[PDB]
């Protein structure tokens, strides 16, 4: 009997501002904000997601979870796209943008509760965003000069590797710095030409051992074995390397090339002809000076015997991506045909050999003095697959973060451990107090939204926020005998677990954040919050 | 008195249903009116989400169940094909007119009387529109007015931050295509392109055309200054023997020799191309050479071109070649043997842009391209769609303003002034009869919906703003002076639209008023609802 | 925010409930306004059918469930002790004003501003009423104006046919009961009688009093002229002890001896009574003699009086005795021992009325009765009740008009003129506030409910007759002469109330407006409903 009314478009799940849609969307986003809050910080806790393939994946990266989490509410997709943008443009801050957007939308609930309209809230958020972005430029303490030195690189490497397998930085930072130094070319008095390339660094893992057994190899390491009599090249420099696409077998002909067997003598002659053709093809390859052969397809037993007879090393690379990487390392070009390895298409690799790591043989194409390649590989070892995956993700993130040290103020360093957050909170509060009109409340709530970072750092470490946060605020909220603030203004959230109580200056650990990363994260989080708040009606359908 | 498989509305049920549907549609489109309005979120169910504010797009994409709402949306959609804007205004006017008509009908007023009153008020509003408009000058230095119009159009669709970027872009794009002459205006001369993995604020204006395909050789110059544009329809890919042949061999060396011998056909054409390049400004300073080469190019030919400091493209769309024929002035050469300098065009800086997923080429800075390109840049699909919609709306608004010099100040001044003029003149004249006063008052009150909705969206109280506007208008009338009084959605008090820079199109308002009156008359005259065909 | 096991209403629920109750009561009482209104049947569980049109009877004798409606009905009925009429007017005004206030609130107008506007409009309406009233002449010979007032007050309660009989009776009674002196008017001297024998059209005016208790004798006088009135307080009938007792005899001598004790006092009193009758009017021609004898009378003394041509009454009411003393001038004799001719009064025609179920005695035609009596006749309880209510309403209305010389022309002129004056004055002065104009317009529109309801009850369309009246009002205001314009509920066209003879009481209208404004202000200020006490 009870009729339905209020919907004139169609039969669907309708959300309207009259029914509190602005708060329903906020709660829907909170559904994942709660998950993302416990992920940020050095003491972040792991999450497990089961893939459709039956593989159990454990990680602390918010972006990885979002890519796998089943998200159907259209409002959350705004923050998902924000995280995707953070991952694409910046090398870090995937959790930061999510946390900031969630906190902004949460404080928007308080703003609405006071009777403020969404439009004025958005205007105040935009003004506070502009003020915060302008102020961020003044939060720089040090600057990376991009000298490619390991010690200088460690400054940025250490903070990035943190929050993933915390406590293992002593080895991960060294590995990342060594790889970056190996791949980084030598240059000076120029900032227009890019130098770092993330694609030039590859990460591999071998089961067994521990992280202490990891090492870095200058060059590209492959898990494929030669599967031939010759296991490595000689000590001569600049061995000619040939890449083939057609399988190493009897050479064919573009026109005709069809052979039919009917008689037994014909079959015997055909077998002898196949043997002779393989021998002749290998002889022709040798005559061109080819000393190493890369086969993207299968290789016959006769082909192996003949190529080993001429002292030519054969390495199988069936993976197209591995073939591309090898071609980039040595500069060789794949040959679609057999028997025509033109010198112009041949690469140069000084040393090619097979190495045993934990019982698994791997082949590395590397060099020392001549034809230096800017590619490096990081070898990880560990008895636990979950630890190996976590360390691989941490290394990947650390290597990627190096791309942010380029010309556009990439070396700027800001205080970490939330000290920058406290300073920005104070500045935004002052600006809101100065700002007239109702926008002051929006500015104050925007400032409050930045209190999450110390909150998350304290909570993830098992510390009570009610005792950590006020102490940090009191330490930052001090008056100096002068018009300019000075002294220890870099105090942040401590890892705790020792000492007695309170906060410490970050200079002991040298933890700093990137200006570009923080600015981009703030901008994207504010844009996502504005987009979410700008919607007062959502149309959803059964899925 | 009914038939199976059918349902009908009797007595005033049809009127009540139509009024309820109109009110529902108005409330759906009430919140998105004005720069202070909100955005609607649409989900198609396939994973694509659209965040749109334009009324036409919202009505077209959204599914409507109420037949009366469907009719209202379809009728209002005509604004897009006539003026390009005002759909939300039409919907709001229809909704308020139907509200007032239903209120009067509850008092016993026949619908036909209301329809006649609406027609009389429509005639009076047309007279007021004619008397109230402002004539725009034909000066070529009106760029400031065009900027104001573009800002007014954009502020309704953007977040007030991209306005600074889009206003100059739209103004320049519209002005370049339509010179300070009679001639004619065609928005097809302005190309719209979208790029991903870029910031929303990166949107810029390109004087000429942008080519999708880029170079495929590291040695080609990144930038070419004062380049001669060559368009070639002859393929430069590897060619085989003109007569029947093949590759029958025992070793690949014979095949390589045969391929080298056959390459002479392409080599001959490359020689002619290089000769043309050398003859025409081969070594002249501040000169370059660029070849389009619609057809494909063999890598060896690409290397040959690169070694001669020639920037050559390949595999370009025929539409791009046709556009280049005008943008650069060069001609497409069907046969290399007849190649001559007259085919070569001329263009300014030629720049190649490298993107992670693609590579673009710029052929802008032309003497008289008779066209321009706007590059919409964004990182998300919804952002790109919003930017494209805003750019198109601004282009259409500026084109309407240029073609039609009649301009009317906005900011709600027109609606309030029209309402006051009707309330005065119709009541003082009473040209049809007293019984039409109900419809006259209904129309006059309904015409005030737009300013009230704008004030409600801005967050201010409509009562106080309307009272202040009325007080200012009364003071102006008592002073015996001509003054335009509008609504300031940022301060909340009254303001002069002619000074702040808020303007509305004459055609938009005319068509919106006519459509709203027609829809209201058609719906109010519905006596009953009939169902058939089941 | 609620305690466990508690009931309360928040948000706009209180407004919805109040508006619904007010509209329901307004619709219930709408059809009872004007002479063309309808009649309602009431049954208070006893199964008796009662028909009436008086607002007080409808509100008080009908059960109301909604608490807001109960308060509205009580407030409207409270006016009966102040003016005696206007209950339906108060209810209709409250309902329409609340409807308009809710309509404005739906636009965002706060209730307090509406209340302030109502107060301002109330002050303006009081000023308009002061400037609009007409001073009635105090000449006692203005029987025409009194008849017009009585007809106007009566037509609302009767079927428009009994008016020709009842109006003159009520008018004459009210005119006569007022002495030819300043003094004051007192309707307590006007008695109303009900008889179930004849039809309502047979009602007549009685100049004096009517006595219900009388003697019985076949020779009792039927008509007596120029009769002297003697009031006696001593019993003239045989009396027995409190305990049952009697006289028993076995012979004629014992019978006579025992009956002597009973008849001694009766004979002693009769001796002096007959002596007095012989002394005065014993032989005088064209004279009569009537004796009241408040106490009882035995049949022997009744026969004795009859044989002497004396009209003897018995067991008269004390109130009737006092009214006779004030009317006939005769004094009450405590005991016949001091009987004297000075006790005798004087009266005109004295006659008895014989009915199937009872008998009555008339003592009318007195020199200066200083009192009046109205006899109501009918065949059914509901008809008698309706006639009594109409007679009382007419008496009160005429008495109020005589007391207060201020008279307001009716026919709907007052309300239309008040609304027009309010609108014009508030649009010109602009002295209250811009936003208060909302409440001012609400009050102005609400004050037009009464004429609209009157037109609707008559079957005519308000939209036409009210428009014609507005046009006539505009014409009269443009002219330099003073003219009153109203609505003719019988013809449907406009008419002048001062010429046709339709008038409204000044006090009734003033108090109705005040009460309606107060009730509306009180109700519109209710935000939440809280239940407590159990």
């Amino acid at each position: 009997q009870n009729p339905n009314a209020g919907l004139f478009k169609q039969g669907y799940n309708s959300y309207s501002n009259a029914d509190g849609q602005i708060i329903k969307s906020i709660a829907a986003i909170r559904e994942l904000h709660q998950m993302c809050l416990t992920s940020m910080g050095p003491c972040g806790r792991n999450k497990i997601i089961v893939n459709h393939l039956g593989k159990i994946i454990i990680t602390n990266d918010a972006a990885t979870m979002l890519r796998e989490l089943d998200i159907v509410h259209p409002a959350v997709k705004v923050l998902v796209m924000a995280t995707e943008q953070q991952k694409i443009d910046m090398g870090d801050g995937t959790n930061l943008v999510m946390i900031l957007a969630g906190e902004l939308l949460n404080v928007s609930e308080k703003l609405i509760s006071m009777g403020l309209s969404a439009v004025e809230i958005i205007q105040g958020y935009n003004m506070a965003r502009k003020f915060t972005l302008k102020e961020l430029d003044e939060m720089v303490v040090g600057e990376i000069t991009d000298k490619n030195d390991k010690n200088e690189l460690l400054k940025m490497i250490k903070p990035v590797i943190s929050s993933k397998k915390y406590g293992s930085e002593d080895i991960l930072s060294e590995l990342v710095s060594e790889a970056v130094s190996h791949v980084l070319p030598v240059a000076q008095q120029a900032g227009e030409i890019p130098y770092f390339n993330v694609d030039s660094i590859r990460v591999v893992k071998i089961m067994g051992g521990s992280l202490s057994n990891s090492t870095v190899i200058k060059g590209m390491v492959f898990n494929r074995e030669p599967e031939g009599h010759v296991k490595s090249l000689s000590e001569d420099k600049k061995h000619k390397v040939a890449v083939f696409t057609c399988p190493l077998d009897i050479a064919n002909t573009e026109t005709k090339g069809t052979v039919l067997l009917h008689n037994a003598q014909e079959m015997l002659d055909f077998s002898k002809g196949e043997e002779k053709q393989i021998d002749a093809m290998m002889k022709e390859i040798a005559d061109m000076g080819v000393e190493c052969i890369v086969a993207g397809a299968g290789v016959g037993e006769l082909a192996l015997h003949y190529l080993n007879r001429y002292g030519i090393l054969v390495l199988k690379v069936p993976s197209k991506f591995e073939l591309r990487r090898l071609c980039r390392v040595c500069g060789a070009t794949p040959l679609p045909r057999l028997g025509a390895p033109t010198p112009e298409e041949l690469g140069l690799v000084e040393t090619v050999k097979t190495m045993e790591i934990g019982g698994d043989r791997v082949t590395v194409f590397k060099q020392e003095q001549g034809e230096i390649s800017r590619t490096s590989t990081i070898i990880l070892r560990g008895a636990t697959q979950n630890n190996l995956d976590d360390i691989e993700r941490a290394i990947d993130d650390g290597v990627a973060a190096v791309k942010g040290l380029m010309k556009p103020s990439g070396g700027k360093l800001l205080p970490g451990a939330g000290a920058t957050e406290i300073e920005l909170i104070s500045r935004i509060t002052k600006y809101g107090e100065r700002t007239p009109g109702l926008l002051q409340l929006a500015i104050k709530q925007f400032a409050v939204a930045f209190e999450v970072v110390p909150r998350t750092l304290a909570e993830t470490a098992g510390l009570d926020v009610n005792e950590v946060l006020p102490n940090l605020y009191a330490a930052h909220n001090v008056t100096e005998p002068g018009a300019v603030k000075t002294d220890h203004l870099y105090k942040g959230v401590d890892i705790d677990g020792e000492s007695d109580e309170g906060v410490k200056d970050i200079r002991e650990e040298n933890i700093y954040d990137m200006l570009a990363t923080k600015k981009f994260a703030i901008n994207v989080a504010t844009e996502a919050a504005t987009t979410v708040l700008s919607i007062d009606q959502i149309i959803m359908a059964k899925k | 008195l009914l038939n199976p498989k059918a349902e009908s509305l009797r007595r005033d049920a049809a009127l009540k249903v139509n009024v309820t549907s109109a009110e529902g549609l108005q409330s759906v489109l009430e919140t998105n009116l004005g720069p202070k309005g909100t955005l609607k979120m649409l989900v198609d169910g396939a994973g694509n989400i659209k965040l749109t504010k334009d009324g036409k797009v919202l009505l077209t994409e959204m599914q409507i169940q109420s037949p009366t709402a469907v009719l209202i949306a379809r009728a209002a959609a005509a604004q897009d094909e006539i003026t390009g804007d005002g759909t939300t205004t039409v919907v709001c006017l229809v909704g308020e007119l139907l509200r007032q008509a239903h209120r009067f009908i509850q008092e016993g007023v026949h619908p036909r009387i209301i329809t006649d009153g609406f027609e009389i008020a429509r005639k009076e509003s047309m007279k007021f529109l004619d008397e109230f408009k402002i004539s725009k000058t034909n000066l070529s230095n009106d760029r400031e007015f065009l900027l104001q119009v573009a800002r007014s159009s954009l502020l309704t669709k953007v977040d007030a931050d991209l306005t600074e970027v889009l206003t100059p872009i739209v103004t320049d794009a519209v002005l370049s295509v339509y010179d300070a002459q009679a001639d004619n205006l065609d928005l097809h001369m302005v190309e719209i392109m979208q790029m991903q993995h870029l910031s929303p604020k990166d949107t810029t204006f390109i004087k000429g055309l942008v080519l999708d395909h880029g170079g495929r050789h590291p040695d080609m110059p990144t930038r070419v200054k004062n380049a001669y544009v060559l368009i070639l329809n002859v393929s430069l890919e590897y060619e085989k023997t003109e007569v029947n042949s093949g590759f029958f061999y025992s070793s690949a060396d014979q095949r390589d020799k045969l391929a080298a011998s056959e390459r002479k056909f392409v080599d001959a054409k490359l020689k002619k191309i290089i000769d043309l390049k050398n003859e025409v400004c081969g070594m002249d300073p501040d000169k370059g050479f660029v070849i389009i080469n619609q057809k494909g190019i063999d890598p060896m030919s690409l290397d040959v071109f690169a070694k001669h400091n020639i920037l050559a493209l390949r595999r370009a769309k025929r539409r791009n070649m046709e556009r280049l024929q005008l943008v650069t002035g060069g001609e497409a050469q069907n046969s290399v043997e007849d190649l001559s300098p007259q085919i070569l065009g001329f263009s300014g800086l030629v720049y190649q842009e490298t993107i992670g997923e693609e590579k673009f080429t710029y052929v802008t800075e032309n003497t008289d391209p008779k066209s321009c390109t706007i590059l919409i840049k964004g990182s998300t699909h919804y952002a790109l769609a919003q930017t494209k919609d805003a750019v198109r709306d601004g282009l259409r608004a500026v084109a309407n303003v240029l073609k039609d010099k009649n301009i009317i100040p906005g900011a709600g001044a027109f609606y309030i002034a029209l309402s006051r003029y009707l309330r005065s003149a119709n009541m003082n004249k009473l040209g049809a009869k007293g019984k039409t006063k109900t419809g006259i008052e209904a129309f006059a009150e309904a015409l005030l919906v737009i300013p009230k909705t704008l004030v409600k969206n801005s967050g201010f109280d409509p009562l106080d703003v309307l009272a202040m506007v009325e007080d200012e208008l009364d003071d102006a009338q008592d002073s015996d002076e001509t003054r335009y009084v509008g609504v300031d959605l940022n301060i909340g008090d009254s303001c002069d639209p002619t000074i702040e820079g808020i303007w509305d199109s004459y055609r938009v308002l005319r068509n919106a008023i006519t459509g709203a009156t027609g829809i209201a008359s058609n719906l109010l005259l519905c006596d009953e609802l009939l169902r058939a065909g089941r």
